[PDB]
């Protein structure tokens, strides 16, 4: 299938730089023009940049003109966006999107049919605090287990299960901004009961601001 | 530039709702290249309309496009539960594109969904760190309004309560969570603690105990 995957996200201070990548597959990347579109929190979509198949046509939004640098490597089927001198208003979710037809403006003519999952970019001068991860054990025909991502700052944290292999039955929840100024989060998976002593459930918490990466095995309580 | 879009739209199940998209003579009113996109929470946008009124393969006939002057409109007839999402319009502007502000579409008057509540006691690892947290999790409910009440035995809790704002998940349904913070000595002092989830007049209660 057609597929686009953005990488290179994270938190970075106002004025610093950050480079985004978009890996393409499933379609002839050699001929199509690709574009960047961001989604700012609370706002809507906003077009960032565009580049033709041979880099002969390049365009930027006025808010990032002379600030971002778009490029591509057709041999690696990869699109890039070099973001320098980042501002707080650059905090957004950056999407990699291809057009319906390989032309430059054709993505505007006939729409952008394929989008990637996006890569989060945060531009703030805030402080940093790593989260404590505690397991929410189940009672040893389904059961609910999870782990508690407690007292971190700032947003966000990513929680996967079994290095990403456990996606079915995984319940997602938003974070509380507690009165202490710190966030807290919890992730929970619903699994069949007859597998508590058989399978291993590990929640992978990644808080890039603090460079904290915790893997907590969640196992049934011993009453 | 800026393409004006109403922040929110609404329509009842089976009814119709039109979402306007207003630009200028150099974008919306200058070309017949207006696109419409649908975005469910947690997922990438999906092309619904291109060239003002053309539908790609995979888009139902319920979505239809039109344009009149500097104003493009998206009409969704026979509104359905899965149509609740965000909708952005796009337009060509001369080697550049521009999106609308976006409109949240709420489908009013649908069958309710009862929340699934799960309450977790404090873990032994948190208690060994001289802390204690009760984690109440509420998911798969609709509509989004919900009240969460904590109880020590039968009496209401004094302080230490944090609760999320209900937000829709990838399955297009709402989910929230509430956190009751206690010291380890408070946790072992009461017989039981209860999370009370009131949703659309119905109340659910889950209970944990330090002994059980």
């Amino acid at each position: 299938e057609v597929q686009l995957l953005e990488t290179g996200g994270g938190l970075v201070q106002p004025g610093r730089s950050l480079r985004l990548s978009c890996a393409a597959s499933g379609f002839p990347f050699d001929d199509y023009a690709i574009h960047w579109v961001r989604l700012a929190p609370g706002k809507g979509l906003e077009w960032v940049s565009s580049i033709s198949w041979d880099s002969g046509s390049i365009g930027y939004a006025d808010s990032v003109k002379g600030r971002f640098t778009i490029s591509r490597d057709n041999a690696k089927n990869s699109l890039y966006l070099q973001m320098n001198s980042l501002r707080a208003e650059d905090t957004a979710l950056y999407y990699c999107a291809k057009g319906a037809f390989p032309g430059y403006s054709s993505g505007w003519y006939y729409g952008l049919d394929v989008w990637g999952q996006g890569a989060t970019v945060t531009v703030s001068s805030a402080s940093t605090k790593g989260p404590s991860v505690f397991p929410l054990a189940p009672s040893s025909g389904t059961a609910a287990l999870g782990c508690l991502v407690k007292d971190y700052f700032p947003e966000p944290v990513t929680v996967s299960w079994n290095s990403g292999a456990l996606t079915s039955g995984v319940h997602t929840f938003p974070a509380v901004l507690q009165s202490s100024g710190l966030y807290s989060l919890s992730s929970v998976v619903t699994v069949p009961s007859s597998s508590l002593g058989t399978q291993t459930y590990i929640c992978n918490v990644n808080h890039k601001p603090s460079n904290t990466k915790v893997d907590k095995r969640v196992e049934p309580k011993s009453c | 530039s800026v393409v004006t879009q109403p922040p929110s739209a609404s329509g009842s199940l089976g009814q119709s709702v039109t979402i306007s998209c207003t630009g200028t003579s150099s974008d919306v009113g200058g070309y017949n290249y207006v696109s419409w996109y649908q975005q469910h929470p947690g997922k990438a946008p999906k092309l619904m309309i291109f060239e003002v009124s053309k539908r790609p393969s995979g888009v139902p006939d319920r979505f239809s496009g039109s344009k009149s002057g500097n104003t493009a409109s998206l009409t969704v007839s026979g509104l359905q539960a899965e149509d609740e999402a965000d909708y952005y319009c796009s337009s060509y502007a001369g080697n550049k594109g521009v999106f609308g502000g976006g409109t949240k579409l709420t489908v009013l008057g649908q069958p309710k969904a009862n929340p699934t509540v799960t309450l977790f006691p404090p873990s032994s690892e948190e208690l060994q760190a001289n802390k204690a947290t009760l984690v109440c999790l509420i998911s798969d409910f609709y509509p989004g309004a919900v009240t969460v009440a904590w109880k020590a035995d039968s009496s209401p809790v004094k302080a230490g309560v944090e609760t999320t704002t209900p937000s829709k998940q990838s399955n297009n349904k709402y989910a929230a969570s509430s956190y009751l913070s206690l010291t380890p000595e408070q946790w072992k002092s009461h017989r039981s603690y209860s999370c009370q989830v009131t949703h659309e007049g119905s109340t659910v209660e889950k209970t944990v105990a330090p002994t059980e």
